[PDB]
């Protein structure tokens, strides 16, 4: 079922991307 | 090889065949003289009269391996004429079909969504390899494989005729789309999957009403599952007739509910109504629940010699409520009278709200039960406990359609509008939730047109209500506007939990509303606009809404539009609890006490009741917070995540048990903060250790009830009396079973484990349903050893039926 592992796989990657980009922003507002 | 370019400077048709024969012969033994020379190869590429033109095509592809264009080796192939399905495989022959095949899978899904037509079709070879590929599978019978390619294809076509792979039907052929449930999001493509499956199912010798009911609660064919029915009366096996009754009733949202009911209305047939009717379930389910009561009257004293003499005496009488929610069982507040003797008039109308929360579900005689405590009974001179009767009345009824609705439409008709209609609209919105019926819709707009602040917010939170998910732009747009219109705070309060929950569950649909909300410039507007966003994107990763929220709750100014942000942020992603703490954790540690109190209740209500124990773990040293706000929203986040857990489950039970005990012993600290404890303790051990928490059903669908309760939930930190609300959202985990329409069973499952969480205050178990949890669910054994034996297996509970 190599589908599903690399559907989840690519799920965890936009999740991960999506959470990195917060705390980008989150620390730029930070240092104000 | 120098000879290649002299001999391609040549012009003759077999100095183009020699040229073939050497360059095949040898692709990177020599590559820039190929690589000079693709100026001749190209133009050579587009000539009818060169014998072996398709070969130019053949050279590019072959011959590009060190050009990585991957463009080149696309139309390299599309011009190989013949030669690109013969390479089955090769070195890197193999890699470039296979790079071509998920290219071509990328254009299919990009014309596709194109819904409109006038698609540009791609090279026909390359779906003819496409084609080729898929047999290749087939012959090495990888459903799986093949079905991927199929959706990742975006094409039904491929994805039906990849049944016959193996052509067994087991599992995935027909058991599959649980996991395209489980890992898709396109709606779009969502439907046409589903009608497909499910026809290719019931094309199945068996209908199993199991996979039928797919149609019916993720495809909304209310017709469709009628028609089922009628299939099945006609062929007279009551059995499953009543079984798919069953599971879609407690796996169903109501409001399409009714048309089926009307579809099978226009003996069998009066009993496919009785049990697609006023919820014999439910009656059944309570007779259950006073069948069995674990409850210990110590709390309750323990309680009641630490009390505060203050605003705790509300958080101890909805605790007292989460205790025996649906129980009728008052003795233990019944024995004293002086906990209800020792408010302020205000305060008792939550009280008496308690009261009818505790009797939840008899419907029958709850006219008379209540009347029992009527406010002229009781007090006639508090209208407090006048509106509290109406309220309780409505709680009682809650989803449950009947003639209290009308009843309690009339009683708000004729009476205050003030002083009293609060808890009646609230609770004849309540008790008509997402009824639509525009005889109540009206008489709610009358009230929120009256201009009054006190009433106005239940008015508005009612309005709301009732047209819960309907998308009625008339409803929405009348209520925004009324928002902006006024000038109380109460009210936009109010409507802004209103208008979030009048459209929800559409995704990425209403998106026009949530914008206008969120550029609005009154903080409490884009609360609302966020509370918005959370409800329609409810259970799903949708990664803009995450996105959008994040920015906002890093951005706002507002204190409180973060908290609700963080709040929106917890509901949405409870689907996947595995990955809230991981965004969650930063939150924990933030400098405003607020982000940091919204992050600990997101956690507690995208975790639920399962305990991740990562949520435990970033809790406990939550638990300390210097501010008395997170103190409180840690304890309820702890005692909402741990409710039905057990020691050996989670070893931290006891440690914030004795905690709460001590929070709730301790003088020095703040009235407020231990205000949370109670209700901690009341959660943990609600219901008698029966009751439980959860927002999806067994079958996938989302549980609306437990969602708007734990909304109201969240919303309540601005007004107490809201907190009954949590009522709705207590399913007990109770596995029920019966062979006959009313034939109780003598089964016993032996759990085949050891019952230490079975007996909380030798593998095996007996029992009717009783206190058994989904872990221990699953892990019940069916006992045949008896005549009758259940029709579906009992992995997990609910109501299995027997024959």
């Amino acid at each position: 079922d190599l589908y599903s592992r690399y559907k989840k796989l690519q799920q965890e990657l936009e999740f991960l991307e999506v959470q990195e980009e917060y705390i980008k922003d989150e620390q730029k507002n930070l240092k104000k | 090889a120098a000879g290649i370019i002299s001999l391609l400077d040549e012009d003759e048709p077999q100095l183009k065949e020699f040229a073939l024969h050497k360059l095949n012969a040898v692709v990177n033994d020599f590559w820039a003289e190929i690589s000079e020379s693709v100026d001749k190869i190209e133009v050579l590429y587009e000539d009818e009269g060169f014998r072996s033109r398709q070969f130019a095509a053949l050279v590019a592809s072959k011959v590009f391996y060190h050009l990585g264009a991957f463009e080149e080796s696309l139309n390299y192939a599309l011009g190989a004429g013949d030669l690109f399905n013969v390479n089955d495989n090769s070195e890197y022959v193999e890699t470039i079909i296979a790079k071509c095949i998920d290219h071509y899978t990328k254009q299919c899904v990009e014309n596709a969504d194109l819904p409109e037509g006038e698609k540009k079709p791609i090279d026909q070879r390359l779906e003819g390899i496409v084609n080729k590929m898929f047999q290749r599978c087939l012959d090495d019978h990888k459903y799986k494989q093949a079905i991927g390619i199929a959706l990742e294809t975006r094409r039904l076509d491929v994805f039906e005729k990849t049944i016959l792979e193996s052509n067994d039907v087991p599992g995935m052929l027909a058991y599959s789309l649980k996991l395209c449930m489980s890992l898709m999001q396109n709606k779009q493509f969502r439907n046409k999957v589903l009608r497909v499956l499910v026809k290719i199912y019931m094309n199945l010798e068996k209908p199993d009403f199991i996979n039928v009911c797919q149609c019916l609660i993720f495809l909304d064919d209310p017709q469709a599952v009628s028609d089922i029915l009628e299939k099945l009366v006609k062929e007279d096996n009551l059995l499953m007739a009543y079984q798919i009754c069953f599971d879609l009733y407690e796996s169903a949202s109501q409001q399409f509910l009714s048309s089926v009911i009307q579809n099978l209305r226009t003996d069998q047939t009066l009993k496919m109504i009785k049990i697609l009717s006023g919820e014999m379930a439910i009656e059944l389910h309570l007779q259950f629940l006073i069948r069995n009561n674990n409850t210990d009257l110590m709390i309750l004293k323990n309680t009641k010699d630490a009390v505060r003499n203050s605003v705790c005496h509300t958080a101890t009488v909805i605790a007292n409520s989460f205790m025996h929610c649906g129980t009728t069982s008052d003795q233990f507040l019944r024995d004293n009278l002086e906990w209800l003797a020792r408010a302020t008039n205000w305060a008792k109308f939550t009280a008496t709200a308690s009261l009818g929360v505790i009797h939840k579900g008899h419907e029958k005689e709850a006219l008379q039960l209540m009347a029992t405590y009527l406010p002229k009974d009781t007090s006639p001179g508090s209208a407090y406990q006048e509106g509290g009767g109406l309220y309780a009345l409505g709680l009682i009824h809650a989803n449950h359609g009947g003639d209290i609705i009308d009843y309690l439409l009339n009683q708000l008709k004729n009476a205050s509008n003030d002083i009293v209609r609060h808890g009646g609209s609230l609770g004849l919105g309540l008790a008509a939730m997402g009824t639509a019926r525009q005889d109540v819709y009206d008489l709610l707009k009358t009230n929120l047109y009256q201009d009054d602040a006190v009433t106005g917010e239940a008015a508005g939170l009612a309005l709301g209500l009732v047209m819960l998910g309907s998308k009625n732009a008339q409803a929405i747009e009348d209520m925004v506007g009324y928002a902006q219109e006024t000038q109380h705070e109460k009210i936009l309060r109010g409507l802004a939990v209103g208008i979030a929950l009048v459209m929800y569950g559409r995704m990425e649909e209403a998106d026009a509303l949530i914008e206008s909300l969120c550029r609005d410039k009154d903080p409490i507007l884009r609360r609302s606009g966020m509370y918005t966003v959370a409800m329609a994107y409810c259970g799903s990763g949708n990664n803009k809404a995450i996105r959008r929220l994040l920015h906002v709750a890093v951005s706002d100014v507002n204190d409180d539009v973060r908290r609700a942000a963080v709040e929106s942020l917890g509901f949405i992603l409870f689907r996947t609890p595995e990955q809230c703490p991981s965004v969650v954790s930063l939150l924990s540690e933030s400098y405003n006490p607020h982000v940091r109190y919204g992050a600990a209740m997101a956690l507690g209500i995208c975790c639920a009741g399962t305990g991740n124990k990562e949520a435990i773990n970033l809790l406990e040293p939550m638990t300390n917070d210097p501010v008395n706000y997170v103190r409180q929203g840690a304890l309820i986040a702890s005692a909402l995540i741990m409710i039905q857990q057990t020691e050996i489950t989670c070893p931290k039970v006891n440690q914030f048990r004795q905690l709460y005990s001590k929070v709730i012993n301790d003088k020095h600290d703040d009235v407020m903060a231990k205000f949370g404890a109670i209700l901690a303790q009341g959660i943990l051990d609600a219901g008698g250790h029966n009751v439980t928490i959860s927002l999806q059903s067994r079958t996938g669908h989302t549980h609306m009830p437990s969602v708007v309760g734990v909304l109201v939930f969240t919303q309540f930190w601005f007004w107490f009396p809201l907190s009954h609300f949590l009522s709705l959202a207590y399913t007990p985990t109770c596995v029920i079973g019966l062979n006959k329409d009313l034939k109780m069973p003598k089964v016993q499952y032996k759990s085949n484990c050891k019952p230490s969480t079975f007996a909380y205050p030798t593998a095996k178990a007996k029992k009717n349903p009783a206190r058994v949890m989904p872990a221990q669910l699953k892990v019940l054994t069916m006992p045949e050893t008896c005549r009758y034996q259940p029709f579906k297996p009992l992995s997990i509970g609910g109501i299995i039926i027997l024959k």
